[PDB]
C-alpha cells in the first residue's frame, strides 16, 4: 500500500490517500503499543524484541526465601 | 613409663606435636574472613556444617564478630 501511494505521486486520488493514511496510522498505533502487529499465519510466532522495561536492583537479602532463621 | 590420670601407661615426648616437619605446613594458615556479605543461609549452612565436625568456618566468623561488634 504504502509503495502503491509512493509511485502514485504525481497525483493521488482520494482513496490511495485515505489508504496510505489508515497505514501510517496503523503503524503508529503499533510504534506506540496500542496494537499488536501480529503472527504469520503458517506458524503461531510474533518476532522478538528488545527488553521495553527493565530494572535493578541488588540481591534480596532477609527475604522470605531465606529459610535460614 | 609415666602413667595416666586414667591409668594406662604411655611414653611421654618433650617435643611439642606441632613441631613436626609434617605438621609444619598445615600449621600456616590464612585467616579468611566469612563476616563479607553474610547471609542467613550462608550462617545456617556454616553452623550446620560446625556441627558436624568442622569447627573452622565457625571460628572464623566468631573472631570476625568479635572485632566487628562494638558492643560484644
Amino acid at each position: 500500500v504504502v509503495a502503491w501511494f509512493y509511485l502514485n505521486e504525481s497525483q493521488p486520488t482520494e482513496q490511495i490517500t485515505a489508504t496510505y493514511r489508515d497505514t501510517v496510522r496503523w503503524l503508529e498505533q503499533v510504534r506506540d503499543g496500542k496494537t499488536d502487529p501480529g503472527v504469520e499465519s503458517r506458524t503461531a510466532a510474533s518476532p522478538e524484541g528488545e527488553d521495553l522495561v527493565q530494572v535493578q536492583s541488588d540481591p534480596p537479602v532477609f527475604s522470605r526465601k531465606q529459610k535460614g532463621f | 613409663r609415666i602413667l595416666d590420670i586414667s591409668g594406662q601407661p604411655f611414653d611421654f615426648d618433650d617435643e611439642m606435636q606441632s613441631r613436626s616437619d609434617e605438621l609444619a605446613m598445615v600449621m600456616k594458615r590464612t585467616q579468611e574472613h566469612p563476616s563479607s556479605g553474610v547471609t542467613p543461609n550462608r550462617a545456617a549452612q556454616m553452623l550446620r556444617d560446625a556441627e558436624r565436625g568442622d569447627l573452622t568456618a565457625q571460628a572464623d566468623l566468631a573472631f570476625d564478630m568479635e572485632e566487628k561488634d562494638t558492643h560484644l
